[PDB]
């Protein structure tokens, strides 16, 4: 699931750099 | 991230007993920004469990923090999820899941099933 997938990318994506 | 996962360790244990989860990729796991387990049962949405970040940062839903641990062997190209003190809350089916931001949905599997029952 794309918004399932989504949550994941979320916990993290305050470390892209 | 055009990476093949499976996902394997599951099945049935009493209720407080643990178990392991496994999910291999294809692919350089080291590499993957994003990776984690979900859990699923018939009519309820991929409910996110734990996830780690290329980084090496690890998160837990509240259920489950203190019981289960995430954790990833680069060399051994393979993804772990270390469950304890098992409820039959848990019940399930287990997948894994990663790929990189611009990955619309990412890499799943099959899933493995856990189930939880005294």
């Amino acid at each position: 699931k794309e918004d399932a997938f989504s949550k994941l990318k979320e916990k993290f994506m305050n470390e892209l750099h | 991230m055009e990476v093949q996962l499976v996902e394997s360790g599951g099945g049935l244990v009493q209720t407080g007993g643990s178990l392991r989860l496994s999910c291999t990729a294809s692919g350089s796991i080291g590499s993957i920004s994003v990776m984690g387990w979900y859990r699923q049962v018939p009519g309820t949405q991929y409910e996110l469990v734990a996830g780690i970040s290329r980084g090496g940062s690890t998160w837990y839903e509240d259920s489950v923090k203190g019981r289960f641990t995430i954790s990833r062997d680069n060399a051994k190209n393979t993804l772990y999820l270390q469950m304890n003190s098992l409820k039959p809350e848990d019940t399930g089916m287990y997948y894994c899941a990663g790929g990189d931001y611009s990955d619309r949905l990412g890499s799943w599997g099959q899933g493995t099933q856990v189930t939880v029952s005294s």
